This record gives C-alpha cells, structure tokens and sequence, in this order.
C-alpha cells in the first residue's frame, strides 16, 4: 500500500531536482570573454600576467589572464579557457571527474551500521581508535601528542566480513572512500601498475583526508597470468613502486590505508612491518554463540514461526561465518518459495542446513580421509 | 547522414565532418547510404551524387 | 527559385555536447578538436542537451542550430562486433529441465 | 497547513515578518529533521539564509550540517558572516577548531573578530533553551544589546 | 502501516513543502588592464635550429607546422637566441621576442621537493657513526667548504645506503631536508618503469639537466632495485629498458665531464644484487650502512617517541630495550604508539610503564608469532 507515498516523492524529488541583466560590470566579463570560448591546457605559469598554454593539436602561446577568476586556481596540469582573438586565458574550467573518481570514490553510505556485526566488539573498536578517532575525534593526541596508527590488515577465512567491515567503515564516514580489488594490478603491458599506483594515490591526496581501501592484495604474489607482459620482474617492480608510495617521503597525509586479505603466509615481510601498518588485526571465527545474532540479524526483517533453536544450528558444523547463515537464510526462502509459504519452519531449516554444509563445505572423495 | 529535407551530414576528404543543406536537383533516391557526392568551395553545401567511381 | 541562395548559405559544424554548463552555455567537442564553450541560440532547447548528442553548430559565430538525431549506437556496436546467434524458446528442444 | 501557509506568506514583502516566520521551522519540525533540510541557502533573501543558519542550531550536528557551514562559513555581510560561527559552535559543544582556524583564514572585521570570539565560547522541547537565542535575534544592534547577549542561560 | 506512514507522508509533507516554493520562485579588478591587453601580443612560443653567420637568419621549426627562416625583432638581446633555445615568435611577422627556459617535462618537473619536512638528526638517534659520517658527506662542503679546498682535497660525490627495513634510510633521507639548504629532488627507483622504448634515457637527461641548471643541490633515489640489478644474458631478450635506462643513468651520472655538484645519496634493501658499475667508487664512495639498535640507542629512540608525550616519571627504557633486541625504530614507534593508545583507551590522560608492558606483550606475541600461526609443538 505504500507504493503511492513512494511514487509520488519520487516524481516531485525529480520534478524538484529539475527546478534550477541586474549586473552590468558581470556582463562586461563576459564581454570580456569570447563568444567562442575556447578550451585549452597549461604548461608553465610565468608571473608576468600570461603563462604558456597549449592547444589541442599543439600550438602555444603567452596569453594573459581575464583577472577576476584566480590564478591560484591554475596549476600545471589543468584544463584552462582560451579565447579566440588574442587565445587569451578566459577562465577556470571545472575539472576533468574522471572515471576514477566515478568508479573508485564512492558518495555512498552502502549498508547497515555497526548493528551488522557477528562475534566482533573488540576489533570494531580497534578500527574506530584507529581511524575514526584519528578522523572525528582527534583531540586525545593533543591531549598526548603521539602519532595515529597506520595500516589496518583483515585476516581470516573467506566469508568473516571483511567485506562486511568495508561497508561499515564507508557507511560511518565523512571522507572520501575509495575501493581496490587487488587482482586489479597487472594489465596487458609494459609498466603500468606504478603508473596505477601514483594516480591513484595523487587523486587520494588531492582532494580531502580519505580512506583507501584494498583487497585480496595477496593476488599479487601468488598469481600468474598468460595475459602479462615481462612478469615477475614487473610484479616486482609494481610492488617496489607501492612499497615507495605507502612508506615513502614528504608527510603523506591523512589517508588511512586499510588492507584486507584471506591468507597472510604469501606475504612481504617489508610490507607488514610498521612504519606502514601499525594495527594488524586477526579475524578469527569468534564464537558458538554470535552465531545466534547474526541469526537475529539476517532474520531481522522476515517473518518467521518459531518452530526452530538455533543451538540446532550450533551443533552441526564446527568453522562458523556470515557466508554460513546468510546461506542458510537464502536457501531457506528457496525452500519457502519452493513450498510457496511464509513464517519458515524447521524443515526448510533441515534441508537448507544440510545442502549449505554439502555444498560447500567437505572434502574430498572418499577415502580421504575418513 | 541525412537528417530530413533540405539538410543533411556529409564528411567531406578534408576528414572534417559538415552540417549541410541539400539541392532540390539531387534525386531523393541516390543517398543510400553512401554516395560520391559535390561540394562547393565558400559555402560547402551538396550540389551533386556522382555515379559509382573513387 | 529567386530565394535558393538559402542554400547558397555558409556551411555548420557537427559537434559533441559533453553536458551544458551556467548562465545559458554549453560545450561542444566538433569532429576533429578540441573543446569550445559555446554560445546559445534563442531558438533552441537547453532542456534538450542531453550527454553525447550531436548538434547543428554554426561555424562562423559557433551559434547552436539544431538538434542533430541519430547520436552513436555504443551498445549497438558492441553487440555487431559479438554477433552471437539470435535465439528463442523453440530450438532448444530436447531438453527443458535446465 | 501553516507550513504551506509558511509557503505563500514566505513571500511576502516586509522582510522581518519572513525573519521570524520562516525562523519557526526549527521549533515545528525539530523532530523530524530530515525534512529540516531545506533550500533556503538556494533563496536569497540573505536574512534567509540566516534563518536556516538559526536553523541547524545546537544538537550533535551531522556532516550534513557542517557541511551546510561549508557554504554558510562563507559569506561576506558582518553580520551573516558574525551569524555562523555562533550556531555553528552552538552545534558542537582539527575536528572542532578547524572552523575556527577556517574563519582566522576568512578574516585573517572587529564584528567578524567578535563573531569568532563567540565562535569560541561556543566551542568551550525544554522551554529554557528555547527562549534565549529568539531572545539573540535581534543581534544587528549595539553592544548595549550584547549587555544582555551574556542572559541566554540554556546549558548546565 | 506506523512506519510506512511515517515515511510515505512525512515525504509527501516535504515534496508538498517543496513543490510551493519551485511555484513561489515565480570585475572592476583588472578589466581595462585587459582592454589595454588586447594591444598586446599573442607570443607564439618555437625552437630554433641553428643561427647564420654575420647575421642572425634564424632557422626555426615551430614545434609541429614546418620549419622557417626567421628574422628577430629589433627588441631582442642579438647574443642569446643560441640553438635549441625556446624562443617566442610572432604570429605575422614571424619576429622573435625574448628566449623563456625550454621544455622541462610534463611530470618531472613534479619530484622537486618543493618543501622541508621536519624530520630532524635528533630524531635519527642511535646510529652517530652514520649521523656524523652524513654530516662530512653532505652538510659540510655544501654549506661551508672550509677544510676541504684550503688543503686541496675533494669531496665524495657518492654514498649507498642499505639496512635493515624500519632503520631510519627515510629518517636520515627526510632529515637531511631539514637542514638541506640546497635543492633536494625525489626520485623512485620506479619512476623509470615507462611504457614505451629509451624513455627512462629521456628520464636521466631530464633529471640531470634540473640538476644542472640550479646550482648546488640535492638528488635523491630511492628503491634501486627496480632501476636494475645485473646485467644479465639470455636467449629471450628480458630486462632489457630498464638496462638501457641503468646504464645511461650510469653514463650521465659520471663520465666524460660528469655532474658537477649534485650529492646523489642511494638506498636499496637488497644491495648484494647490484652490478659493478654502480659498486665501484667515485660513482659511490662511502658504502655506508645501517645494523640494528643493540644497546641504549633503543632507549634513545624510547626517549624520542616518548618525550613528546606526557607520561609516568617513574618509569625506565633499558627494561624494555632488554626485551627487543632485534627490534627495529619502526617497531619501537609502533610500541609506543600503542602504549599511548592503550593509555587513550584508558580514560587516564598519563601512561604506566605497564602500558608499555601491554604494547610489548601485545605486539611482540600477538603480531610477531601468530603470523605465521604455530599449532603444533615438535620443538619445545
Ligand atoms: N633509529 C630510529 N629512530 C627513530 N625512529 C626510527 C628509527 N629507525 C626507524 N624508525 C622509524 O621507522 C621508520 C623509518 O623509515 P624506514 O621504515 O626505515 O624506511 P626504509 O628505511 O626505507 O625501509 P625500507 O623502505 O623497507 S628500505 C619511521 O617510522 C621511523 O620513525
């Protein structure tokens, strides 16, 4: 029945988002400026009024500056406004937003908070001192004048919520996030992961305090591609240009630098030493007994009989994750829409139970052990 | 490209690209999609399809 | 036939429209250059500039004049460079479990 | 009903009677403050734009808010530009002098030097702390007025 | 149907809201310098080929049209319009103006430091052979050419670095630029990892040529591995840019009136794979390196990373220093730290020296032993 209340502020959230002379000295700069106001780019700034621009095929010229709008605004490496009577610099344009900023920036609080953990409230606490303290509330290191933690590592078996805190971390924010999957870093030619590198943590410093996170940074190391030029005498050189970037020179700025991995043996020691990550936290399979809140939480917002005890599900299988009960929840609507019922009951639960541990958890044809 | 009457597209082999206009002398049907086709030097406007030849 | 010097008239320019941008002026990227800011006609539409359109743009004054249809096919593109084999329900017989 | 009420006589001509009648919304909607976000920054009727900077006022004071500040922290009127860094202080009772250290960068007039004084006694529906700052609205005035500026008691 | 109202009309209250306000909607800074600059000059900029003899007959190629004879404008100096020197030319009368410094690069030019960050000797502690061997290297004749030249001797243009990683080559590289005085440049030993062929030669010529110009300054790699180990030989053709790039970074390094006065300091974390041509000396003299703090220069970096924090007085460092020998000032800063966290954890504003106990008993097991995970006894 709510499908009204949702269109309608739908359509006036539009029709609203699309509701975007006096001033003679305004319109004398834009007499000022051209009627085709070209469009050109810097490559040295000279003091004396005009600088050298270059033009789209490459011609270039010492042009002056229409001087209301800033030169301060203008850096080597922008994108500038030219005229075409004298090719005066008119004007600063608004930047390029890649697709770097459109993929990677994230504006986006993606999930559910902090109330969408399972068997955390220690490591939670680690990450929020280590990053968000530094960010919100950093008046303690006046009250000392320590330094703020580097490097975050996640560790543990695949399905713990590294994922999961990833979100959590880019849902409480006020910086700009910014996500890597680490199998990323090797492309079909000669030297381009350091260029990666040193763009991508450019536009990181550039614009704010901001959060990089990467991960399975491990699938740098322990793979090999037919689709790769050199090889491991470039896989070093793109880890020797990242080792240069994260623990390098000139007060690298209010970035934290988040890392996530599922194995940890595979590893550079130089790399998991302070200096660039000062809190390496372990991601263990918690307990029995938080078992029972993600549970709680991932049947939160369904409806369900009770007809079920979760210590059933706590005496069948011993490694223990969210992949595990947000499975045993899918499945169990499967089995719901499959019986074409509400409220599940316990024999969805059963069969749900057993095809989730069979597929996937056993290993290997028999026999092996047994 | 022809967008309707009395205007079209053409890419001269200047490799350049035109919005023009088009003569009531060419015969609607020699534009298939790609034609030979004449110009004029100042105004740069169509003035003829040539037959089958480049 | 006295009034065909219409035709005689000055050629325009074929551009790409990025996005529009304040105070009435827009971006064209022509077929060869760079970009150039230019200027609105009265007879136009600037709630019609949509992201990668073609548009009629004058050469002398770059002055907007129309509204070019037609724009690209990018999906299109991708889709004639797969060519994959257009299919339906009747000729994968022999099997319906799947 | 009196908040299109609030729209049709928003616009009217005498200019005050929008002062304090646009100023109601953060008495009405106080609960609801998702809606609290308006576009009266957008206007430019500038006692407006003081009104929505009434309007954030005290409590804890999200990134939205502050993020409102990122505009409303610059302007150039005295006495606007006196109006933002006693709410905006208000709302958060570096992270919290990096504004402060912000408007030395905006100044750095001595109604602007007064402001960030304000700002920084600011950094360091109950009816008390309701009455004192419609008490403050009136600040454009002399410092016989700022005699009784010190008599908004609404903290503990 | 609480919540559905609540959002569904609090929404149509906002839109209802919003839709009368979209119905009740309905400089003189150096503008005429700008009409006095448009009687200025549009100064196309070019580069010049060669000069004539017993008058000038300029030979200029703009960059890209074509290439012309020339002829200067009277309001030239007649002496400084040599060859390869970026001049601006005029768009009628072909006329050249006045010659501007040429084409630096696109993003080389971006590795100049441009500012001094406030890593200091003091903080470097522990390692005074190296302290005062880099002061004789690089602070003296640079700033004060005293003893040097007034016996007649030279100064070393060449120092490696190399050590353990988390000893201070970033703290001695960073603190030099404290008190550098001179024009200190960065660069990765990755930045020569291009795509395309001979560039990281362009790299070299471009690097050097910053150097030459500015008089008296500084050039730092860093991570030289990448720049090239050996020089090695296969029937499949491998490392081979990044020899090219090696060599001629060896080449115009020094030789054949080599660099002048740049003080070029290294660093590596694997020097035992460096080829010769880079080992051998007046290329590098001093091969100064960096051990692990063995004694009381941990308790003097205790006393670095605690004196700027308030804490218990009645506290020691050589306790803890017992307890790390193999430690690295990295792992002293992260111990620190995190006793100072582990003291903001608290809701004391001073630490204990069991603060510390907590930071060592707590890094030293949980993130210097269980990665790798032992589970199996075999040994003990
Ligand atoms: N003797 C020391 N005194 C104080 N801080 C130290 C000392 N040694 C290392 N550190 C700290 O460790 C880091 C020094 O940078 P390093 O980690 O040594 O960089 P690096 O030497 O280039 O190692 P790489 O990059 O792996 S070759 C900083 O966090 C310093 O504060």
């Amino acid at each position: 029945l709510e499908r009204i209340k949702d269109y309608l502020l739908m359509e006036e959230e539009f029709i609203r988002n699309q509701e975007q002379k006096q001033e003679e000295e305004r319109s004398k700069v834009d007499d000022l400026r051209g009627t085709p106001m070209s469009v050109g780019t810097l490559e040295e700034i000279i003091d004396d009024n005009h600088a050298i621009v270059s033009t789209s095929v490459g011609s270039e010229h010492y042009v002056s500056i229409l001087s209301f709008v800033d030169k301060d605004l203008l850096e080597p490496g922008c994108s500038v406004l030219l005229n075409h009577k004298v090719h005066a610099v008119i004007g600063v344009l608004m930047d390029d937003t890649d697709p770097l900023v459109t993929v990677m920036k994230v504006e986006k609080a993606p999930q559910e908070t902090y109330a969408d953990i399972g068997g955390l409230d220690n490591q939670i606490q680690e990450i929020k001192e280590s990053v968000e303290l530094p960010l919100t509330h950093p008046e303690y290191y006046e009250e000392m004048g320590i330094k703020p933690p580097k490097g975050v590592i996640l560790y543990g078996p695949p399905g713990t919520g590294k994922t999961l805190l990833a979100k959590a971390v880019a849902n409480q924010t006020s910086a700009t996030f910014l996500r890597v999957v680490g199998s990323e870093l090797i492309q079909k030619y000669l030297g381009d992961g350091p260029k990666l590198v040193r763009e991508l943590f450019r536009v990181a410093e550039e614009h704010a305090p901001s959060i990089v996170f990467i991960d399975e940074i491990d699938a740098i190391g322990t793979k090999r591609y037919d689709s790769n030029s050199g090889g491991e005498r470039e896989i070093q050189r793109t880890m020797l240009e990242l080792l240069n970037q994260l623990d390098g020179f000139d007060s690298r700025g209010d970035v934290k630098v988040i890392m996530a991995t599922n194995r940890i043996e595979t590893l550079d020691p130089a790399l998991i030493r302070p200096g660039r990550i000062d809190r390496k936290i372990e991601f263990p399979l918690p307990d029995e007994k938080t078992k029972k809140r993600i549970f709680q939480i991932h049947t939160s917002r369904m409806t369900l009989a009770d007809d079920v005890t979760l210590d059933d599900l706590i005496m069948a299988k011993d490694d223990l994750s969210g992949a595990d009960i947000k499975a045993i929840c899918t499945e169990a609507g499967l089995m719901a829409l499959r019986e074409r019922r509400m409220k599940v009951t316990n024999e969805d639960f059963k069969k749900s139970k057993e095809n989730v541990l069979y597929k996937k958890q056993e290993g290997t044809p028999e026999g092996l052990y047994l | 490209e022809a967008v309707d009457q009395n205007t079209a597209i053409v890419g001269s082999t200047t490799g350049s690209n035109y919005y023009v206009r088009i003569l009531s002398t060419i015969d609607r049907e020699l534009l298939k999609p790609n034609a030979s086709v004449a110009l004029h030097k100042h105004s740069n406007a169509l003035v003829d399809v040539l037959p089958p030849e480049a | 036939r006295e009034e065909l010097q219409l035709l005689q008239e000055q050629g325009s320019y074929v551009g790409e429209v990025v996005r529009a941008m304040d105070k009435k002026k827009v971006l064209v990227k022509v077929h060869p250059e760079g970009k150039f800011v230019v200027d609105v006609d009265k007879n136009i539409d600037i709630n019609d500039v949509t992201p990668n359109c073609r548009v009629a743009l004058r050469n002398d004054s770059y002055t907007l004049h129309k509204i070019l249809p037609n724009k690209v096919d990018p999906l299109v593109s991708l889709m004639m460079v797969e060519k994959v084999p257009d299919s339906t329900y009747e000729m994968i017989g022999g099997l319906d479990k799947q | 009903l009196k908040v299109q009420q609030l729209l049709h006589i928003c616009s009217e001509h005498f200019d005050s009677k929008e002062k304090e009648e646009d100023k109601d919304k953060k008495e009405k909607k106080d609960k609801d403050k998702k809606e609290a976000p308006a576009d009266m920054g957008a206007h430019q009727g500038v006692a407006v734009l003081g009104i929505a900077l009434i309007a954030m006022g005290e409590e804890i004071g999200a990134e939205m808010a502050l993020r409102t500040f990122g505009h409303l922290l610059r302007y150039g009127e005295p006495t606007l530009r006196r109006a933002v860094p006693l709410a905006l202080a208000l709302i958060s009772v570096s992270h919290d002098a990096d504004p402060e250290v912000s408007y030395n960068s905006i100044f750095a007039a001595r109604l602007a030097a007064m402001l960030r004084q304000l700002a920084q006694y600011h950094a360091k529906k109950g009816t008390l702390t309701l009455c004192p700052y419609h008490s403050d609205r009136q600040l454009m005035s002399q410092v016989a007025v700022a005699g009784l500026l010190t008599v908004l008691v609404s903290f503990l | 149907q609480v919540e559905d109202d609540i959002q569904q009309l609090l929404k149509k209250i906002n839109e209802l809201t919003g839709i009368k306000e979209s119905d009740t909607g309905l400089l003189a800074a150096d503008k005429q310098t700008l009409q006095s600059e448009q009687p200025l000059q549009v100064a196309r900029c070019t580069k010049i080929i060669n000069a004539d003899s017993e008058d000038p007959k300029y030979i200029i190629n703009v960059k890209q049209f074509a290439k012309f004879v020339v002829d200067l404008s009277d309001q030239v100096a007649p002496t400084d319009i040599e060859e390869g020197m970026r001049v601006g030319v005029d768009r009628n009368k072909y006329q050249i103006h006045i010659p501007l410094p040429p084409k630096i690069d696109p993003t080389v030019t971006m590795m100049q430091v441009e500012e001094k960050p406030d890593v200091t000797y003091s903080d470097v502690g522990g390692c005074k052979e190296q302290i005062e061997k880099l002061r004789e290297v690089v602070e003296t004749p640079l700033l004060h050419p005293e003893r040097f030249v007034n016996l007649g001797i030279e100064p070393p243009k060449g120092v490696l670095l190399f050590g353990p990683p988390g000893t201070g080559k970033t703290l001695c590289a960073r603190a030099v630029a404290n008190r550098t005085d001179a024009c200190f440049i960065r660069v990765i030993g990755s930045e020569l990892v291009q795509k395309y062929v001979g560039e990281g030669a362009r790299m070299v010529r471009e690097l050097f040529e910053m150097a030459r110009t500015k008089k008296a300054c500084l050039i730092f790699f860093d991570e030289i591995d990448a720049i090239g180990g050996a020089r090695f030989d296969d029937g499949a053709g491998g490392d081979n840019e990044v020899q090219r790039t090696m060599l001629e970074l060896i080449n115009q390094l020094d030789g054949f009136d080599p660099r002048g006065n740049i003080k070029v300091l290294m660093a590596t974390n694997r020097p035992d794979t460096l080829d010769p041509a880079l080992m051998r000396p007046g290329r590098l003299d001093r091969k100064i390196e960096f051990s692990l703090p063995d004694l009381e220069g941990r308790t003097h970096i205790f006393k670095i990373h605690a004196r700027s924090m308030s804490v218990e007085r009645d506290i020691r460092f050589e306790l803890l220093a017992r307890l790390c020998p193999n430690s690295t000032g990295a792992e002293i800063r992260s111990v620190c730290t995190e006793a100072g966290m582990f003291a903001i954890r608290a809701r004391r504003k001073i630490a204990t020296e069991k603060d510390f106990l907590e930071a060592v008993n707590k890094v030293i097991k949980s993130y210097a032993k269980f990665s790798a995970t032992p589970r199996y006894m075999t040994y003990n």
